[PDB]
């Protein structure tokens, strides 16, 4: 067990504290992500310890901006640091340039937050031990490449989806988004398809209690689905199984 | 069974070496391949883009300092976007200031003189990324090796990453020819090219999985993206 | 792999997790809401009894005239948050007129538990704590939970500290999801029995506080407490 | 463009044979109009005494100032200040703040508790020292002060009579002072007892 | 033994022998005292056909009057460098004349000095030979890892020490008035050659340089050219 | 004691065409009563189709043009060769300029270029950060013999359709390119001739959907 | 300068001139003196343009942070608090402006609160700042009821600036007018002062004195 | 994870380093404080003892912080002076600035928060004190106060701290009437104190006391820490030879 | 400057302060309370500097009501008014000095009396039965020498006020729009709304 002091190189050059942070992600509750040239989506398992906790409570999508929204996953606490690092970088560009951020752009800041730390330092102070324990699901819209989704990894690294998914049951649906996705999805379509795998690779039965579902658009920006709308999007789904 | 010698940048080893640096280089084996290579009108940078997972995008390993200067990279994204990003202002202080473009030889000492650091003070770890890099200054092309162990070397062509060797070796002999090719553009790139698909494994190289840069006595630093080097597959 | 400011090969960190081991060490607390009211309710480690009754301290604690909170863990360390907080409900009001929202309290709390968390040279607060209160001109009663970690979160009714287990079992099958306890008085009926799990009679070890909007708030009396319990065992035995 | 002399009030102290007194005004106001009646420009710390004249809030500051030091001196010392020790003190209190001075005209005066000897001494707003032997003057009308007292002190008065003698000289240099006034009050130490007395004058 | 500050049961520096093991491990460098000013050389090792010649200089210049040359831990080298070049143009900003080379030693020593009390810093990778002119003379000495320094009539370090040490010894006594500055190059050209055997499958690119009042006019010049190239020849021969 | 600001006279002007954009402002360079050069240019591209020009006091002057286009520059390696929309550039000066709040630049600077819909626009700056779109601007010193004139000519103010008694204002019309130069040239000589900080030589710079064009037009040596 | 601002019946009326001046000289009719900090607020601009135009944006920053923050809409009161502790932080360095910031929350109702550079926050029901305050203050005293209808609220906000404009020197150009409510502000347009005055002198009867 | 540093958690939520300290206490002399309707009590047993030492212009048990509180110590020599000294400080500001006395509710709270401090920062210990808080103020009237190092203060009607306060302890809890005058209690401070002790019989000169109480006659607070005689004396009217 | 005035009586105290806001030449609001309650009990009034007054007040009364729920026991007026001159104290020695005169007043509950405490911006205090900062005493104190006495009703002393008021319109330049008055006492704070119709 030799090897896992964070800023320590294994022998095969490699470092297990960031990789171990990875594993903390994967404890999160799943979350899934889907562009489609109509707009892009983004709905989560919610998973409730008792029905004494408001939903609504459990902040897993955010608004970053009228154009940007995100979905968490792995630890909370490290969230809304990022979540607000994040915010308060729009804005201030916003404040500089009249404009709005690229969505890269603003994702690129996130993970220079990220890897920004030191022990001890070697040159730069970097207050703040250790990686973080969470990932992104950024999810936004500039007028220079449309509708854009972005995977933010503690690694300080990132890479753009079509379709991603972090969380608990990883590739229960990558793999199966691996082959369901194609382009020319439309937004109706993409809904009701992380509506699927979230109830196959979920846990209990799906209702719009233990799953938030979110999307954002040219048009409206970026809107958090109320309960009703996500309630009978369900049936239009349980459905169409019946049949085939 | 045993080694101690290898716990901090800190310390060494009873012969006189540095085990965590020498790790570093490791990590440098595993990212992706890349090549550069110059002759006295041009210099090419070549590098293949690999990508996570097949809905995700192909991670870039190139990247613009000034006008005249650029460089590819084998390993850690963040570090080598520190030490690219350093880069920049070191260009940019010398033009705002003396108004002259800064001077490859000298952008490697810089790089030493920075990386060094690392492996002389605790705390910290050293940097876990090489680069090749490319200009064009007064003293015509250049071309250079960068180790995180702060060795910079100034060279006619090469490549770093996994299953970097097949590449060193086309250009070890294709040498004579290309050092040669001054005027023609297409015909560097086409030989660096070969250099590199002369160490593919997996599969050929697409539009998505190449990428190139270039930078010349009349052709400012610039990269080719996806469907742009369509023709050179 | 335990001494904190590092990660367990399945991404944990341990002394944050064994922290909150302690505020199930200490006393416990209970939260309650209606749509008008909001109570907390707190036992009393009545153990070395030869002490003056009159200045020696309980639980539920005041931060604002419109909000009060509760805690279970190290008194020792409840203290200083209490306090620390108390201050930046003013720093508020002062530079921004408005006094504060609840929910932003909480975040503002849980933003220090939270720095006990991340310097390497500092431990976190083993101290998980119930903020109860109505927002300035609002009459929307607020329940928020605080732990360790720096976590937040909404709760109709939450508790902590020992055997909160239990009592939250209880709790689970008595509030009614679909409609809040409509009355105060009986409000009230319900937390105090929700206790009584735990206490082992007596009054004695029951703290109520009180909170309704337009920044009105009061605690209890003990014959106040008293006269619940007696209503209370009354139709237990009726049943 | 003088602080000092915005608020107003006197303080003198002379030396019998055995004992001290000391007296101040009463007055306190904002140049011409006159405030308050009841200000009294002289404490004490246990045994020894203080008249301070000058810039009101400075007063005040310093007697707090002083309060609180004597108090944490006479802690972890388990006795009293001294009066010749105070004096030392409140010397270098003035000067460690020499460039952001204190306007005040302080005078010091007590009887040492082991030689018995009685004390008094004046300063300048930065802490100089004026060790005398027979009469001390601060405050506004400085100059109605000594043309009294040189003419009234005798060396080694008896209490008695000593009350009486400065409680003219103060009494009437202040009414060629148009800043002070208002009413007094004289003290008269002796080894144990102390006397506090007020005085009747012009209240013009 | 494995941290930098402490001292062994009878006080030794161990971090100090393994920094001179690395020293030794690296490159053989050189450098000679001579009539008037000096003259150094060291042993750039081409790895492969693919590096272009004439190109990554070893030797470095201080201020305009200081030759200097190492060996061991290429970037430790470097950085040492730098240091220098700081307290040498301080120095003459301040006392207006360039810098004693005597002193200048110090330091460094002095800089290397320190890297050797505490435990948060690396001892210096690097043995270091150099030298130049002034009033009083041209001066050349040698700093290792230890800080330990002193003046010598030449200088080595770096693999083959002893070839050129031994090599060394001669020149004392059949010249013990000094040699030429003139053949001084070409006798270190020599020198170089005999000491790389040990890297001899692996060819190689020497490269020098000189101080001198007649020769370099008080200056520390590259010896590249014409005079490089026979001083090379002139190896070659005696190379049998 | 020390003086930090000084005057070396120009004038620059700047209208905003219906599809282009002009940056005209002479060569002349001052000190006192006397000369420094004959032909110094104040107005430049900065790239991004952008073109700029700040006169009051040289100094201060070129180097918020050198400090701007360094911002230009960075601004590429941040967001990967964005192109700057004119809005965005003038923000971004609002605050290099509000930088030196209490210890501002000596100058009045204007910029021009096109919008997101291909529509010429101008920017006139305080000496300070107040910015305004403006579609036509002349600061300088001669600005007041100009700026009466443009405002007459461009705006036909107090301009009215003959006949209709003075109930109607003669209509706008948008004049092309040339027809503007021409108006320009006339408003600079008008200047030179009653104007002793002004003369020499005239720079102009005209932007339009595929660059920047100079054209130069020699004033008196007066 | 002529700015101001008033409350009433239905909402917030806010009207201005645009006039620059640099001594004598006029440098500008076209000054938008009414700062957009956000779809829901309005500043005025009073004292010295780039102090009031920087920092009314740096404000309107400042909302969107703690609205995102709050999942709420910031209430009037605290933004021109904020906006006021900002100011007094560098009162002395030489800031200099008047203004007027107004709003209308869920709870507050219609609301003004006039600010300046010398920390002074002031609940209101009218405001008038400028040079022109003094003549803008006459039309309004006597003409304001707080029943206007939502029209009369707009045209008293004009003919109160165009008095103004039409003595004070300093003051003129075209008016801009804005009007408040629950849901955002809507622009009412530029109105040239020039041709304006000859309508009102016309239909009103007023300006009598004046020639032609 | 076990015993070490107090940044430190153990699996159970303990902080050993603390729990440590907090029982090092178990090694001091004997410090006892009582309640009276009219009166407290501060009694104290000396240690460190030999046949050389000195006492009288001098104490290390019973410090006089205010005109109007005291404490009884009962851990380390060298802390105790430290925090004493703060203690004082503070009080004094208090006094500067409101011209008021201190509270004691106020000033046991602040020291606790210092104490409570060390125990949670790396590059520090915890305090190993333990002080009874004696006092009064015109708020609360009265009041007899605790802390340990843990940082956790206490109201007692009469409280012990130190060696065989387990012991002294429940002596205490049998008598003990809530208005009990001074007397009874200085008294019965005794007979507690004797009863826990290694010494072949209570000595006045290994032993330390003072008492506070107030009146209509004073009209203010009157404090007296006793000096070596009348203690050699009353030790006699409790029936000592 | 603005007028602020106050006075002691039986059994409370009462506080005037003037309406008026002036900005060089034209008048805005005229229906402005210089007050702030600092606690249940204790009261405020206060005249200075234009931006210096209104902050200086909210943050002194920000620091009170702390310390009265921190303790839950509240503050006596000496003991306040002794913290505002502390800070003032300080203050005047700053950077940049708050420029501000103040009224207290208060009802000292343990004491079950009325007490009011007079202090200038330098930092300087002192207990009065009635007081009056800057311009305002020269007017007025007179007609208080005179009909004064410590016995006086609540009512007495709103009359006697009142023709202070009378008095200071009569022969001051300044238009202060008339007058907020306010009382202290044992039941707490309420204000004499009625002096527009009175
Ligand atoms: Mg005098
Ligand atoms: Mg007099
Ligand atoms: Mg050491
Ligand atoms: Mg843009
Ligand atoms: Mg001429
Ligand atoms: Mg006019």
């Amino acid at each position: 067990e030799y090897d896992r002091g964070v800023s320590t190189f294994s022998p095969e050059g490699r470092l297990f504290q960031v990789e171990y942070s990875l594993e903390a992600i994967k404890l999160g509750s799943t979350a899934i992500g889907i562009a489609t040239k109509e707009g892009v989506v983004l709905g989560v398992e919610k998973r409730a310890t008792s029905p004494l906790l408001e939903s609504d409570s459990i902040e897993k999508i955010v608004e970053i901006d009228r154009h940007i929204g995100c979905a968490m996953s792995g630890l909370t606490a490290d969230a809304r640091s990022m979540i607000e690092h994040a915010r308060t970088a729009a804005v201030t560009h916003n404040l500089y340039y009249d404009e709005d951020i690229n969505v890269e752009s603003l994702t690129q800041s996130v993970c220079d937050l990220a890897l920004r730390f030191g022990e001890g330092a070697s040159g730069e102070e970097r207050l703040m031990s250790r990686p973080f324990g969470v990932a992104l699901l950024i999810a936004g819209h500039d007028a220079d490449d449309g509708y854009q989704l972005f995977h933010a990894e503690p690694s300080g690294t990132f890479y753009r989806y079509n379709a991603k998914a972090i969380g608990s049951g990883s590739e229960g649906a990558q793999a199966e988004l691996l082959n369901e996705w194609h382009s020319s999805l439309t937004l109706k379509e993409a809904e009701l398809l992380v509506l699927k795998i979230l109830k196959q690779v979920m846990e209990e039965k799906l209702d719009e209690n233990n799953a938030q579902l979110s999307c954002i658009t040219k048009q409206d920006g970026f809107k958090i689905y109320d309960n009703e709308k996500t309630a009978e999007l369900i049936k239009e789904l349980k459905e169409k199984e019946a049949a085939e | 069974f045993r080694n101690n010698y290898d716990g901090d940048t800190v310390t060494f080893s009873p012969t006189g070496r540095l085990f965590q640096v020498e790790y570093a280089l490791e990590a440098i084996k595993q990212g992706s391949v890349t090549v550069g290579l110059r002759s006295n009108t041009h210099a090419v940078l070549v590098a293949l883009k690999r990508n996570a997972d097949e809905l995700s995008s192909y991670q870039k390993k190139i990247i613009k300092c000034d006008e005249h200067m650029g460089l590819s990279l084998a390993g850690l994204a963040p570090d080598a976007r520190v030490l690219s990003n350093y880069l920049r202002q070191q260009c940019n202080y010398s033009s705002l200031v003396f108004n002259r473009k800064l001077a490859v030889e000298r952008a490697g000492h810089l790089l030493c003189d920075k990386a060094q650091k690392n492996t002389q003070s605790y705390g910290g770890r050293p940097y876990g990324v090489g680069l090749l890099i490319i200009g064009y200054d007064k003293s015509g092309a250049h071309l250079l090796e960068f180790q995180p162990s702060g060795n910079v070397t100034e060279l006619y062509g090469t490549a770093i990453g996994a299953r970097s060797q097949g590449a060193k070796t086309y250009l070890e002999r294709t040498l004579d020819t290309f050092i040669k090719i001054d005027g023609n553009p297409d015909e560097l790139i086409k030989a660096g090219v070969e250099a590199i698909s002369q160490s593919l494994r997996d599969e050929s190289l697409t539009v998505d999985n190449l990428s190139i840069a270039i930078v010349g006595k009349d052709t400012p630093f610039t990269i080719y993206d996806g469907e742009a080097v369509a023709k050179y597959i | 792999d335990r001494a904190l400011s590092i990660f367990s090969p399945d991404g944990h960190i341990f002394q944050v997790e064994y922290a909150l081991e302690a505020v199930k060490r200490g006393t416990c607390a209970v939260g309650v809401k209606g749509k008008n009211c909001v109570v907390l309710g707190c036992e009393r480690r009545s153990t070395l009894k030869l002490q003056d009754t009159r200045i020696t301290p309980s639980k539920v604690s005041k931060i604002d005239s419109h909000v009060v909170l509760s805690f279970s863990g190290l008194n020792a360390d409840s203290r200083i948050l209490i306090e620390k907080a108390r201050v930046e409900a003013q720093s508020h009001r002062l530079t921004l007129e408005d006094p504060v929202t609840v929910e932003y309290l909480t975040r503002y709390v849980a933003g220090v538990q939270q720095r006990y968390t991340q310097s390497g040279g500092v431990r976190p607060f083993g101290v998980s704590t119930l903020i109860a209160g109505f927002d300035p001109r609002d009459d929307e009663p607020k329940l928020y939970q605080t732990e360790p970690s720096g976590i937040y979160s909404s709760w109709s009714a939450q508790t902590i500290g020992r055997n909160s287990k239990t009592v939250r079992e209880f709790l689970e099958k008595n509030y009614d999801r679909k409609e809040p306890p409509a009355t105060v008085e009986e409000c009230v009926k319900l937390t105090v029995r929700s206790l009584l799990e735990v206490v082992q009679t007596g009054a004695k070890n029951i703290e109520i506080t009180v909170v309704k909007p337009d920044s009105d708030i009061v605690a209890l009396s003990s014959e106040e407490i008293n006269q619940y319990v007696t209503q209370i065992e009354q139709e237990k035995q009726e049943q | 463009s003088d602080p000092s002399s915005i608020n107003g009030g006197i303080v003198v102290a002379m030396t019998g044979k055995d004992c001290v007194a000391i007296a101040c005004d009463l007055r306190l106001g904002s140049q011409s109009l006159g405030v308050s009646n009841k200000f009294e420009k002289i404490f004490h710390y246990g045994h020894v005494f203080l008249g301070i004249t000058g810039l009101a809030t400075d007063v005040t500051t310093l007697n707090e100032m002083f309060r609180y030091k004597t108090n944490l001196y006479k802690l972890k010392e388990e006795r009293a200040i001294e009066p010749e020790t105070f004096t030392q003190l409140v010397s270098s209190s003035l000067y460690e703040r020499r460039f952001g001075p204190y306007f005040v005209g302080p005078v010091v005066a007590g009887i040492n508790s082991k030689s018995g000897k009685p004390f008094i001494a004046g300063f300048d707003l930065i802490g100089c020292i004026d060790e005398a032997k027979d009469f001390i003057v601060s405050g506004t009308a400085s100059d109605q002060l000594f043309g009294m007292c040189e003419s009234l002190y005798e060396p080694n008065l008896e209490p008695e009579d000593l009350f009486e003698t400065i409680s003219q000289a103060l009494l009437n240099a202040a009414d060629r002072d148009a800043l002070s006034g208002w009413g007094a009050v004289v003290y008269i130490i002796k080894k144990d007892e102390v006397v506090k007395r007020y005085l009747k004058m012009r209240q013009d | 033994d494995l941290s930098n500050s402490v001292f062994s049961p009878d006080g030794r520096n161990f971090q100090v022998e393994y920094a001179v093991k690395a020293v030794e491990n690296g490159t053989t460098s050189i450098g000679i005292k001579c009539n008037d000013g000096v003259v150094f050389a060291v042993e750039k090792l081409i790895t492969s056909k693919l590096l272009v010649p004439q190109k990554n200089v070893k030797i470095q210049v201080v201020d305009r009057h200081i030759g200097c040359v190492y060996s061991g831990l290429i970037p430790d080298g470097r950085h040492l460098v730098n240091r220098g070049r700081e307290e040498a143009a301080s120095f003459k900003k301040l006392y207006k004349t360039p810098i004693p080379i005597p002193a200048f030693a110090d330091r460094l020593g002095q800089y290397v000095q320190a890297h050797t009390l505490y435990n948060s810093v690396r001892p210096f990778g690097v043995s270091t030979i150099f030298g130049g002119v002034d009033k009083n003379g041209a001066h050349l000495y040698m700093l290792e890892p230890s800080g330990s320094y002193w003046g010598y009539k030449g200088a080595a370090t770096g693999k083959g020490r002893q070839s050129a040490k031994a090599e060394l010894e001669k020149l004392v006594d059949h010249h013990p008035e000094g040699l030429s500055a003139r053949e001084a190059v070409k006798q270190a050209a020599k020198i170089i050659y005999l000491a790389h055997e040990d890297n001899k499958e692996k060819d190689f690119e020497l490269e020098i340089s000189w101080c001198s009042l007649s020769e370099t006019n008080g200056l520390h010049k590259f010896v590249k050219g014409d005079l490089l190239q026979e001083a090379i020849d002139f190896a070659q021969k005696e190379i049998n | 004691q020390f003086n930090p600001y000084g005057d070396n006279g120009g004038t620059i002007l700047g209208i905003a065409g219906e599809d282009f954009a002009v940056l005209a402002g002479d060569t002349r360079n001052i000190t006192d009563y006397s000369i420094n050069s004959r032909y110094e240019p104040k107005v430049f591209d900065c790239g991004d189709n952008i073109v700029m020009s700040a006169n009051g006091f040289a100094a201060d002057g070129d180097a918020l043009v050198k400090r701007f286009k360094n911002s230009v520059k960075w601004y590429h390696f941040d967001h990967n060769d964005k192109k700057l929309s004119i809005n965005s550039a003038a923000r971004n000066i609002q605050h290099l300029l509000y930088g030196k709040r209490f210890f501002p630049y000596y100058v009045h600077t204007i910029i021009a270029g096109l919008d997101e819909d291909g529509k010429g626009a101008v920017y006139s700056f305080d000496p300070v950060g107040s910015y305004e779109r403006e579609q036509c601007r002349a600061g300088g010193a001669a600005a007041s013999l100009i700026m009466p004139f443009l405002d007459n000519q461009v705006n036909f103010k107090n301009q009215y359709e003959p006949g209709t008694n003075g109930k109607v204002k003669k209509p706008l019309k948008y004049l092309s390119v040339e027809e503007v130069i021409k108006l320009v040239r006339d408003s600079f000589t008008s200047a030179t001739e009653r104007h002793i900080q002004v003369g020499d030589g005239l720079e102009i710079l005209i932007v339009t959907k595929d660059g920047v064009r100079k054209e130069f037009y020699e004033l008196k040596r007066d | 300068t002529t700015t101001l601002a008033f409350r009433f019946q239905g909402g917030i009326i806010v009207a201005v001139d645009s006039r620059a001046t640099a001594g004598n000289w006029v440098a500008s009719q076209t000054v938008k003196r009414v700062i957009e900090i956000n779809p829901f607020l309005l500043g005025t601009m009073a004292g010295g343009a780039a102090d009031c135009q920087f920092w009314e944006t740096w404000l309107g920053s400042q909302c969107r942070l703690h609205e995102l923050r709050e999942k709420e809409r910031i209430s009037v009161a605290a933004a021109s608090k904020i906006l006021s502790n900002l100011v007094y932080q560098y009162k002395g360095a030489g800031l200099s402006m008047g203004t007027m910031i107004c709003g209308y929350t869920r709870k507050e109702g219609p609301t003004i609160y006039y600010v300046d550079s010398d920390g002074t926050r002031l609940k209101g029901d009218i405001f008038c700042v400028g040079s022109g305050q003094t003549f803008a203050y006459g039309v309004l005293d006597s003409n304001y009821k707080w029943d206007l209808s939502v029209e009369d609220a707009l045209y008293l906000g004009k003919r109160s600036i165009l008095a103004a404009a039409h003595r004070d020197a300093y003051s003129g150009g075209s008016v801009n007018l804005y009007h408040v409510t629950e849901d955002g502000w809507i622009y009412h347009g530029n109105h040239d002062v020039g041709e304006l005055f000859w309508k009102v002198k016309e239909e009103e009867g007023s300006f009598n004195n004046v020639i032609g | 994870r076990y015993d070490s540093r107090t940044t430190i958690f153990s699996p159970e939520g303990r902080l050993y380093q603390v729990e440590y300290a907090l029982e090092s206490i178990s090694h001091a002399g004997t410090a006892i404080g009582i309640m009276a309707s009219d009166g407290i009590v501060l009694a104290a047993e000396r240690k460190v003892t030999s046949t050389l030492l000195e006492q009288d212009t001098s104490t290390e048990k019973l410090y006089k912080l205010n005109d109007k509180i005291a404490v009884a110590v009962a851990g380390l020599t060298a802390d105790a002076e430290i925090l004493i000294n703060t203690a004082r400080i503070h009080a004094q500001n208090y006094l500067k600035t409101y011209n008021e006395d201190i509270p004691v509710e106020i000033l046991v709270r602040r020291l606790s928060d210092i104490k409570q401090g060390y125990t949670q920062h790396g590059g520090l210990r915890p305090f190993g004190v333990s002080f009874i808080y004696a006092g009064y103020d015109d708020r609360y009237g009265y009041q007899l106060y605790t802390s340990n190092p843990s940082g956790n203060y206490t109201g007692w009607k009469a409280i012990s701290v130190g060696a065989n306060t387990s012991a002294a302890q429940t002596l205490l809890q049998m008598d003990y009437k809530d208005d009990m005058k001074v007397d009874d209690a200085i008294e019965l401070a005794l007979k507690t104190l004797s009863k826990t002790t290694d010494s072949s019989a209570l000595t006045y000169d290994r032993l330390e006391f003072a008492t506070i109480r107030k009146g209509a006659n004073d009209g203010e607070v009157y404090q007296k820490i006793f000096k070596p005689q009348e203690i050699k004396d009353i030790l006699v009217k409790t029936g000592i030879t | 400057m603005d007028i602020i005035l106050g006075i002691r009586v039986q059994d409370s105290v009462i506080l005037a302060s003037s309406k008026a806001v002036t900005r060089g030449i034209s008048v805005l609001k005229d229906s402005d309370d210089k007050t702030r309650q600092l606690s249940p009990h204790t009261l405020m009034s206060f005249a200075g500097e234009a931006g210096d007054t209104v902050q200086f007040a909210e943050y002194i009364q920000a620091n009170i009501q702390l310390y009265s729920i921190r303790e839950d026991y509240e503050l006596s007026p000496q003991a306040v008014s002794s913290f505002v001159r502390q800070e003032l104290a300080k203050s005047i020695r700053s950077r940049r000095p708050y420029q501000v005169n103040v009224l207290i007043g208060g009802y000292d509950k343990k004491k079950n009396k009325p007490e009011l405490y007079q202090i200038d911006y330098l930092g300087t205090k002192v207990e009065l039965p009635y007081g009056a900062h800057g311009y305002s005493g020269f007017y007025t104190f007179s007609l208080l020498d005179h009909h004064y006495r410590p016995d006086m009703t609540t009512e007495e002393g709103l009359d006697l006020l009142k023709l202070c008021v009378q008095e200071l319109e009569k022969r001051m330049p300044m238009d202060f729009k008339g007058v907020i008055v306010k009382i202290v006492d044992k039941d707490g704070i309420r204000q004499v709304d009625d002096f527009q119709a009175q």
